[PDB]
RNA sequence: UUACAGACUUAAGCAGUGGAGCAUGUUAUUUAAUUCGAUAAUCCACGACUAACCUUACCAUAUUUUGAAUAUUAUAAUAAUUAAAUUAUUAUAUUACAGGCGUUACAUUGUUGUCUUUAGUUCGUGCUGCAAAGUUUUAGAUUAAGUUCAUAAACGAACAAAACUCCAUAUAUAUAAUUUUAAUUAUAUAUAAUUUUAUAUUAUUUAUUAAUAUAAAGAAAGGAAUUAAGACAAAUCAUAAUGAUCCUUAUAAUAUGGGUAAUAGACGUGCUAUAAUAAAAUGAUAAUAAAAUUAUAUAAAAUAUAUUUAAUUAUAUUUAAUUAA
């Protein structure tokens, strides 16, 4: 289409009007333009080509194959910065990717909390604020293969809220011990269980429990007695919220099997007074508690 | 589509470092020899010293010699780590560091610019365009030269456990499959936006005899409605994301030892799920892969650094 | 102005960035021939606020250089950020090559849109040389942007029957041309690259043409009418080119078997 | 009213326009050569656009037969002449012809397309000038000179004496 | 490279290949493996 | 130590090798020197895609000594700079050296030869075992073959693939004012198959199946590249490059000539031949190609001589056209 100078003079710069006038006197109005399917001269988008893009066009003053300035008339005298910054926002961050501005600030507890919430539905706040994690076993194991000995890091950890909820988790990693502990912490939260506690301080009576080769003899204790037990059992009691306990381990004292045996004993070897009362149809009275009641 | 657009494929002319055709074959051989010699000379002009203990090594890629009918343009990428004044002040605005002095003799110096000297060597107008790369892992040539020449104290007694870790956290591990599928969806959207524009411009009628010969659909604006420079160009550009990188070492660092570091993807799925077709550079190197080797000399002798990058 | 950077006396009153740009231009354009100037330093001190650089430092930096800045810094130990993480702010060098390709395309598109149309001012109507007054054709060759020996070559070709020679003189002309005349096409072609310049070679062929024509038109002594034209050179050339000199027999054509256009009412109705 | 896109901008998005040949006087042959087709074809398209505005009827780009050069090497540096690698180079060729144009306009075409040439493209131009039989003012070897000098030197004159 | 010290006096270029060679010469001198003094024609 | 499967391995067919002469490489020996490798597969027309001189690395004789480099310090000749000194260039001289096909591929870079494993590794999550560990159906089916498919407390991801490609082929569009003509072509772009469908038969895991045939549609029948690991401390320091060690009036440099071409035996690889399903002549309106080459050139036609009517073959004379669809 041929347009009058008035219309074209309200959209295009004066410097380009003469070229438009000459083209409208050389190309007849009845020209039937054909599309080339061999050579693509024009870009894949529409452009009047009246403005120089700061990125998609050659930089004015920069030397290049098609620079029209004389070699003594270039205007780039500083070379410490990139001449043509990326267009638009200034980045090419893929959709769904985040710029790693800060590195090394993640909290392993928050990383465990986010993953478990997405995989199991547990509350992230409880994991990151209410739970305490304590490593119990940290060693290196090895497998003999045709290529050679392959070492692995093994971590056994216990987590708990100090208010009845405790869990045991194990983790393995061929790379580093930190990865093994992360997996163990992840596993421990998934294995969280509630353990009965008498007066939220001790166990109900005494426990004689056999876990594989470990013989566990645990006795309930008076208030203010403290924890007088194997060091492995001590850590578990701290996480679980047991304050008073006495005990002795016979036969095997393998740390791993003491920890698992203890967790099993606290759940499978205890019976609350309420459960005993209901099962037998009898009333069970704590004499010490009644003595100080109204 | 991919090879018919300047933003979706690498021109085969770029596969060669000397881009020339002369009817006079002897002059072509001479120009080729001059490009190798100047490339060597430029490599010797990159090491600069301010004081005995301030030696700035600029890492330069190989030169791209664009020989047209009227001029020769020497394009190269360079990396420089400004270690002398890397402050937050504007003191650099009141003096020319050594790298600026070096770059200003290429074209700006009015009396002894390197372009005029070379213009007599080549008997044609010559221009030099240095292009600064801010990271050393954006060009395989610069990356290999840096390791070979600057990271020797890290792999001369085996590859440091920290050195390797840094060479593995350079880039976040982008998911090539979703990036490849995002690219293909954008192409389909652009292709379906133009077909809809024409279908509408035809159904609306924008000589019946002439309605069987001409193919002019109508106003350029309507055919390209909603296809501008602000949304089409950056979405179709290829080789925009580093998705893989392998750094190898070899030589004596009393027997030669080779250590190989491999991290990421060395393929492109944009070619599988779409009609887009891959192209081999020099007929043996896939377009996505850029491989370069750099050697240096230590107390024991020669050792080679072989780096390969996969940009999709 | 282009020469402003050479006149630091005239920088006073310019905006802050312009003065810094002129300070950077004088250093880049002079290089080793750069000598500190008071006027230049006076203007740079006026930019101590645009850059927030202490007015004292400016003076040191202006006289010391990079070393001065290293002292102001207090040390020369800057972290080695060679393996720093990528901030998705720059493009790979291979993608920068595809952007350069597109910068070139746009450069040519802009020339075709607004620069080529201006060439229509130089259109000249073809002043055709009459085919009868201008029968000779001189071919010149130019290898653009190259030194090529063949650029000197000039070729001269003319149809003998357009030379205005009588019958007897035309025969003598063709006899004396020998291998340079092709009877089949009637073309007399001679080339010369003996001299170093094409103009010299063009004159040489022209002079030979005048000499050959004069001898052919001087039939006072010998006309060489007894001597028949020798075509052995042309025959040898013909044997090296394949001759497809066979056409479909006319008595085999069956025009009555050709498809007959059918009647289409729609096309017949769409025309009215 | 939308933004008007004039015919000059629109032309860029379509195949280059060609002017009809009236007389058929071939005035120039432009042959372009490259080791790759992409720049060769793009540049050829640009020449047609330049010629149209200059008023030059142009034909082409006619593709001429591609030349193939071949080299066979032995991959090993010293021995093992049984494994040989193949290498090749292709010269791509295009012919653009100009008709019924004055010499001055033809020189403007060559000058402009030379100023804006592409990397790795070569150009040969054959110009054809029709002239009159008789013109006004028209349109010794080093070895021979030395021979005369040598034959006059005493080492040769001492024998030529008769 | 030898012409660069006069074309661009302001800039100080370093020839790493030449510099490497000179260090290897000094090292051999320290190990006693230096080169014998060359005989003079006058002798 | 068992059982599987694969190839591994023969046969058939065509022409050969092994025999003669010659060509060529190697060995051995000789020689002033017969330069040096490579030298089972994976050397032996190999390095070498051309050894009269050169090439050349060897021998004889004669000759050169900071030598081809960089720098230092002097001396000059020269041009600028600066008020005669400075700086530039050049030459000479000076001393660190330069130079070395000298040694070491078993000290190296790089490259290459040969074979072999290459539906396999690692990571994430899940699950089993107190645990080291395992991840289970399965020693799955099928194919010439990862070939194709199915399946299991496993499920994914990522690389090792394959494919996606490129070539060829068929077709379409564009380009050529169809005398640069081969339009029966040239070369850009695009499409096509990893073929598809129906029916009968035989097997099956019998069903929505394979093997088969039959019918129909189709131009459709062949290739390349495509990477990971390891080994022989396999070849190369003689394509170039590096360390160590050795030579420095000589193990460096130049010239003349010679040698690498020697000859008892032996070996590899070729050529020619030992005649009639095969050799030799002759075949001009000229039976029928493709791919290459021509500015450090390709050389037409013609004439002359061998040489005879002429042709043919060889060379000389002359140097047409073309630096090329
Ligand atoms: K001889
Ligand atoms: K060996
Ligand atoms: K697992
Ligand atoms: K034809
Ligand atoms: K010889
Ligand atoms: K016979
Ligand atoms: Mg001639
Ligand atoms: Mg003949
Ligand atoms: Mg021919
Ligand atoms: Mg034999
Ligand atoms: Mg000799
Ligand atoms: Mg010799
Ligand atoms: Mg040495
Ligand atoms: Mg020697
Ligand atoms: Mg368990
Ligand atoms: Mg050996
Ligand atoms: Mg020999
Ligand atoms: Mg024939
Ligand atoms: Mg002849």
């Amino acid at each position: 289409q041929h347009y009058d100078e008035s219309l074209l003079s309200r959209y295009y710069p004066e410097s380009l009007l003469k070229s438009i006038k000459l083209a409208q006197q050389t190309i007849p109005e009845d020209t039937k333009f054909r599309v080339s399917r061999n050579v693509e001269f024009a870009p894949p988008y529409l452009d009047d080509f009246t403005k120089i893009h700061p990125f998609w066009d050659y930089k004015p003053g920069m030397p290049h194959l098609h620079a029209q300035e004389e070699n003594n008339n270039f205007s780039i005298f500083r070379w410490d910065q990139v001449q043509q910054p990326l267009p638009g926002e200034g980045n090419i961050l893929p959709p769904g990717v985040s710029l790693p501005n800060d590195g090394g600030r993640k909290s392993k507890s928050a990383d465990v909390a986010a993953g478990l919430h997405k995989q199991t539905g547990v509350d992230p706040d409880y994991i990151t604020r209410k739970l305490t994690m304590k490593p119990l076993v940290m060693k290196r194991v090895s497998n003999q293969t045709g290529k050679g000995k392959i070492a692995s890091f093994y971590a056994l950890v216990v987590v708990g809220d100090k208010n009845g909820m405790v869990g045991l988790g194990e983790g393995k990693s061929r790379e580093e011990m930190s990865k093994a502990i992360f997996k163990a912490h992840w596993d421990a939260v998934r294995n969280l269980k509630e353990i009965p506690r008498y007066e939220n301080r001790t166990i109900y009576g005494d426990i004689d429990f056999r876990y594989h080769g470990v013989k566990l003899h645990l006795r309930s204790a008076k208030p203010g007695f403290g924890l007088r037990v194997n060091h492995v059992i001590f850590e578990i009691c701290e996480c679980a919220g047991i304050k008073d306990l006495s005990g002795k381990v016979y036969k095997s004292r393998n740390d791993m099997n003491i920890a698992k045996g203890t967790i099993e004993a606290f759940t499978k070897a205890q019976k609350t007074l309420d459960e005993v009362a209901l099962g037998r149809g009898k009333k069970l009275v704590d004499v010490r508690k009644v003595y100080y009641s109204s | 589509g991919n090879i018919n657009n300047k933003l979706q494929h690498l021109n085969n002319m770029n596969n060669w470092n000397t881009q020339i055709y002369n009817y006079n074959k002897n002059m072509e051989i001479m120009n080729t020899m001059n490009d190798k010699l100047i490339n060597k000379l430029l490599y010797k002009m990159m090491t600069l010293k301010l004081n005995n203990m301030n030696i700035n090594k600029i890492i330069m890629s190989k030169t791209i010699n664009q020989h047209s009918l009227n001029k020769l343009n020497i394009k190269f990428y360079y990396y420089n780590n400004d270690i002398n004044n890397n402050n937050n002040n504007n003191n650099n605005n009141y003096y020319m560091n050594m790298m600026n002095k070096l770059m200003n003799i290429m074209n700006n110096n009015m009396n002894n610019n390197l372009c005029n000297i070379l213009s007599y060597y080549y008997k044609k107008k010559v221009t030099i365009e240095p292009i600064k790369l801010s990271y050393i892992y954006l060009n395989s040539d610069i990356f290999s030269k840096y390791i070979s020449l600057n990271d020797m104290d890290k792999y001369n007694n085996g590859i440091l456990t920290n050195y390797q870790r840094m060479l593995n956290n350079i880039m976040p591990k982008l998911n090539d499959h979703n990036i490849s599928m995002n690219y293909i969806n954008n192409i389909n959207n652009i292709n379906n936006n133009k077909y809809n524009n024409m279908i509408n411009l035809l159904n609306n009628n924008n000589n019946n005899y002439n309605n069987n010969n001409n193919n002019y659909i109508g106003n350029i604006n309507n055919i390209y409605n909603n296809m501008t420079i602000d949304n089409i160009p950056m979405d179709i550009l290829m080789y925009k994301y580093l998705v893989g990188w392998s750094i190898k070492f070899k030589g004596r660092l009393g027997r030669t030892s080779t250590t190989n570091l491999l991290n990421g993807t060395f393929n492109n799925k944009k070619y599988l799920w779409s009609n887009i077709n891959n192209n081999y550079k020099l007929n043996y190197i896939p377009s996505n892969h850029n491989l370069y080797n750099n050697s240096n000399i230590n107390k024991n002798g020669k050792y080679n650094i072989k780096v390969k990058l996969n940009f999709i | 102005s282009a020469d402003l950077y050479m006149h630091p006396e005239k920088w006073k009153g310019l905006p802050p960035q312009r003065i810094l740009e002129l300070y950077w231009e004088r250093m880049a354009r002079l290089g080793s021939e750069y000598k500190p100037n008071k006027d230049e330093l006076n203007a740079l001190l006026t930019t101590s606020e645009y850059s927030n650089v202490p007015v004292n430092d400016i003076k040191k930096l202006y006289h010391r250089g990079e070393q001065g800045a290293i002292d102001i810094k207090g040390g020369n130990v800057n972290r080695d950020n060679s393996l720093r993480p990528f901030m998705f702010d720059e493009l790979p060098s291979q993608a920068q090559e595809l952007v350069a390709q597109h910068r070139e395309q746009r450069f040519y598109n802009r020339l075709a849109a607004y620069e080529l149309p201006l060439l229509a001012q130089y259109r000249q109507e073809y002043k055709r040389p009459s085919p009868e007054s201008h029968p000779v054709t001189y071919r010149y060759t130019s290898y653009v942007g190259e030194e090529h020996p063949n650029s000197r070559k000039v070729v001269l070709s003319v149809k003998t029957k357009e030379l205005g020679l009588e019958e007897k003189s035309l025969h003598k002309f063709r006899i004396l041309a020998r291998s340079r005349y092709d009877h089949t096409t009637d073309i007399f072609k001679m080339s010369s690259d003996k001299f170093e310049h094409a103009s010299q070679n063009a004159r040489y062929l022209h002079d030979i043409l005048q000499r050959l024509l004069a001898e052919s038109k001087d039939l006072t002594e010998d006309d060489f009418s007894d001597v028949p034209l020798d075509t052995r050179h042309t025959i040898a050339k013909s044997l090296r080119k394949k001759k497809r000199d066979y056409e479909f027999p006319e008595h085999w054509k069956r025009p009555e078997d050709a498809p007959k256009k059918k009647f289409d009412i729609v096309d017949q109705l769409l025309s009215t | 009213s939308t933004r008007p896109y004039p015919v000059n901008v629109e032309a860029v998005y379509y195949a280059p326009l060609k002017l009809p040949i009236k007389y058929g006087d071939l005035v120039a042959d432009i042959q372009l050569r490259s080791y790759d087709n992409e720049n060769l074809d793009f540049y050829s398209d640009f020449i047609l656009r330049t010629g149209y505005y200059l008023g030059i009827p142009l034909t082409g780009p006619k593709p001429l037969p591609t030349r193939r050069e071949r080299w066979t090497v032995i991959k090993s540096p010293f021995v093992h002449a049984k494994s040989k690698e193949n290498f090749e180079r292709h010269t791509h060729k295009r012919l653009i012809r100009a008709w019924d144009t004055n010499p001055e306009v033809l020189q403007m075409l060559i000058a402009y397309i030379t100023k804006h040439s592409m990397a790795g493209v070569g150009m040969k131009c054959n110009f054809f000038q029709r002239s009159e039989i008789s013109l006004d003012l028209g349109s010794t070897s080093a070895v021979g000179q030395k021979v005369l000098e040598l034959l006059d030197s005493p080492d040769f004159k001492k024998h030529l004496e008769k | 490279f030898r012409h660069l010290k006069t074309l661009y006096p302001d800039i100080e270029f370093v020839d790493l290949e030449e510099q490497y060679r000179l260090s290897m010469v000094e090292a051999k001198k320290r190990r006693g493996k230096g080169a014998p003094k060359k005989m003079k024609k006058d002798a």
